[PDB]
């Protein structure tokens, strides 16, 4: 069975030229196996860029090129811009079939850290009367994308009932994710007020809801 | 072994000897019925006939090795006969490709014998004519081939 | 334009059976290769199966060559993905392709979904999501749903990425910096009109 090498990650800076390469284990890459390049943003359907090597899809930017160099397929950005900070997946025809590497994640150096926007609700009176309490905390527009989130009321840090989502990569390249946390209507009515804190690059951003 | 990989790498090399035969043809001098692909044949996008392509791609093939016998005796006759033999091999991965039939048609061998003598007679003028129309003729062929395999 | 249309996927239960059709318009398709490549879910690219341009010759990844069958079907210019004896492993995006050829690239459609579960379908409990008083941002509950997708339209609009959680079911939110949330669970056929008020 064979296996279709790329780099899992590689960046660039701004205007800055950047090769992605696609190689066989099986030996060297010929025009034989019509090497494809396809980018994916976040969210999104992929998109090819370059077909049988070094052919341009319609409406694909020029610094986008293809070419076979040494015994692999190589992706060449000329000029990189934000906006090319995605995962390109490589395509080779081998045998009678079609097998794809990988993926390369390119990053786009080495912009905005930006703080992340906070938004705690507290359970809404019709979730009380079904007996259920659900805190959530909307943490949104962040850079990079890693946070540790803190459950809080009363000082005590929240064990578990906590639920958040793996922060997920969004529209500007920004991060949007969620924290929830499950109470019975007596823990809600119970302590003083609930607090978010969150903890992004050491600084923590924190909001507080009262019953 | 056949693989849609190894026909395509097959074409792609016998087209690169097509070429180096070409180039040290073309520094001594610097009608035919050889095959060549018809709309009718199903090997273009307009009419495009997976099953009668295959069919056409083969028969030209076999057709064409009278003519690849013919380039042998015509100094690097190694390379001659390269083309000669890696055509063979293309001609056996098509005919295993097809194994789900067979109806051709295959050509004469007393009629390519007389063809060859034939050619073997003209002056050296003609002989070098010759060899240059069935390399161009021969390249359109692959190269027609190698664009259709690819959607069959 | 050339356009793809890929339908019609949906939850199934394992050992089930699916068929994705794939409407082609916009070129000659009755002189192309076309293939269907997969995207589970947070996973990476991979290769289904391909049909040659008369249907004569079928290519199959070694993980579904017994399951999956690929047929065509001109002058209705479309492919379909007959999926059989489904596994959870099956669960993702399916998309069909054009292969290149006669001065054209590869074209892809949307995509369409396909969830391998023995979870049954689940509509949401809508909950609003109160502006809390001093711009504010109100917003919608949509809790405990399977499979994904859910619609959230109304009536500074951002639909969070759903929840999963150790039940298997997912929960999400939909702020905006009268107001009424429309959420649409089409897996269930749930729709959910809500107008979300500020506490008094």
């Amino acid at each position: 069975q064979t296996v279709v090498t790329q780099e899992p990650s590689l960046s660039v800076s701004p205007g800055g030229t950047v090769t992605l390469t696609c190689g066989l284990s099986s030996g060297s890459v010929t025009a034989s196996n019509y090497p494809g390049w396809f980018q994916q943003t976040p969210g999104q359907a992929p998109r090819a860029l370059i077909y049988s090597t070094n052919d341009r899809h319609s409406g694909v930017p020029s610094r986008f090129s293809g070419s076979i160099s040494g015994n692999k397929a190589a992706l060449t950005i000329t000029g990189a811009q934000p906006e090319d900070e995605a995962d390109y997946y490589c395509a080779l025809d081998i045998g009678d079939i079609t097998e794809f590497g990988g993926g390369t994640h390119l990053t786009v150096l080495g912009q905005p850290k930006a703080a992340p926007s906070v938004t705690l609700f507290p359970p809404s009176s019709e979730e009380l009367q079904a007996n259920k309490a659900t805190l959530v905390c909307l943490i949104s527009d962040f850079y990079p994308g890693a946070v540790t989130v803190a459950w809080k009321a009363d000082s005590s840090p929240v064990k578990a009932g906590v639920e958040t989502t793996t922060p997920s990569k969004q529209s500007n390249n920004k991060y949007a994710a969620s924290s929830y946390l499950s109470l019975t209507p007596e823990q809600w009515k119970s302590h003083r007020s609930y607090s978010c804190q969150v903890t992004h690059e050491g600084s923590t951003v924190e909001k507080t809801v009262a019953p | 072994l056949t693989s849609s990989e190894r026909i395509d790498k097959q074409i792609r090399y016998i087209l690169d000897g097509i070429s180096a035969l070409r180039k040290e043809t073309c520094n001594k001098s610097n009608n035919l019925n050889l095959p060549k692909m018809a709309e009718k044949d199903g090997c273009f996008q307009s009419g495009f006939n997976e099953e009668t392509c295959l069919v056409k791609i083969i028969t030209g093939l076999l057709e064409f090795e009278v003519y690849l016998e013919y380039l042998q005796n015509r100094s690097s006759e190694e390379q001659a006969r390269a083309v000669q033999m890696s055509t063979k091999v293309l001609i056996q991965f098509l005919q295993k490709k097809a194994k789900n039939l067979d109806a051709i048609t295959t050509p004469d061998p007393t009629t390519n014998a007389s063809l060859l003598t034939k050619l073997q007679a003209q002056n050296q003028w003609l002989q070098d004519m010759t060899t240059h129309l069935i390399l161009r003729s021969f390249k359109e062929f692959l190269q027609s081939s190698l664009r259709a395999l690819r959607q069959m | 334009e050339v356009q793809l249309v890929e339908s019609g996927g949906g939850l199934v239960q394992p050992g089930g059976s699916l068929r994705l059709s794939c409407a082609a318009s916009g070129f000659t398709f009755s002189s192309y290769r076309m293939y269907w490549v997969r995207q589970p879910p947070g996973k990476g690219l991979e290769w289904v199966s391909a049909i040659s341009a008369g249907g004569g010759s079928t290519y199959y990844g070694d993980s579904v060559k017994g399951r999956f069958t690929i047929s065509r079907d001109n002058a209705k210019n479309t492919v379909y993905l007959q999926m059989n004896s489904l596994k959870p492993e099956d669960t993702a995006v399916y998309y069909c392709a054009n292969r290149a050829g006669w001065g054209m690239g590869d074209y892809w459609g949307q995509g369409t979904q396909v969830t391998v579960s023995s979870a049954s379908t689940k509509g949401p409990s809508v909950f609003p999501l109160a502006p809390s008083s001093k711009t504010a941002a109100l917003g919608c509950l949509v809790k405990d749903y399977f499979p994904e997708p859910v619609t959230v339209s109304w009536n500074g609009v951002h639909t969070f990425p759903a929840v999963l959680q150790s039940s298997g079911l997912y929960s999400l939110s939909s702020v905006v910096t009268t107001y009424i949330c429309n959420v649409n669970h089409k897996p269930s056929n749930t729709k959910v009109d809500k107008k979300v008020e500020p506490k008094s």
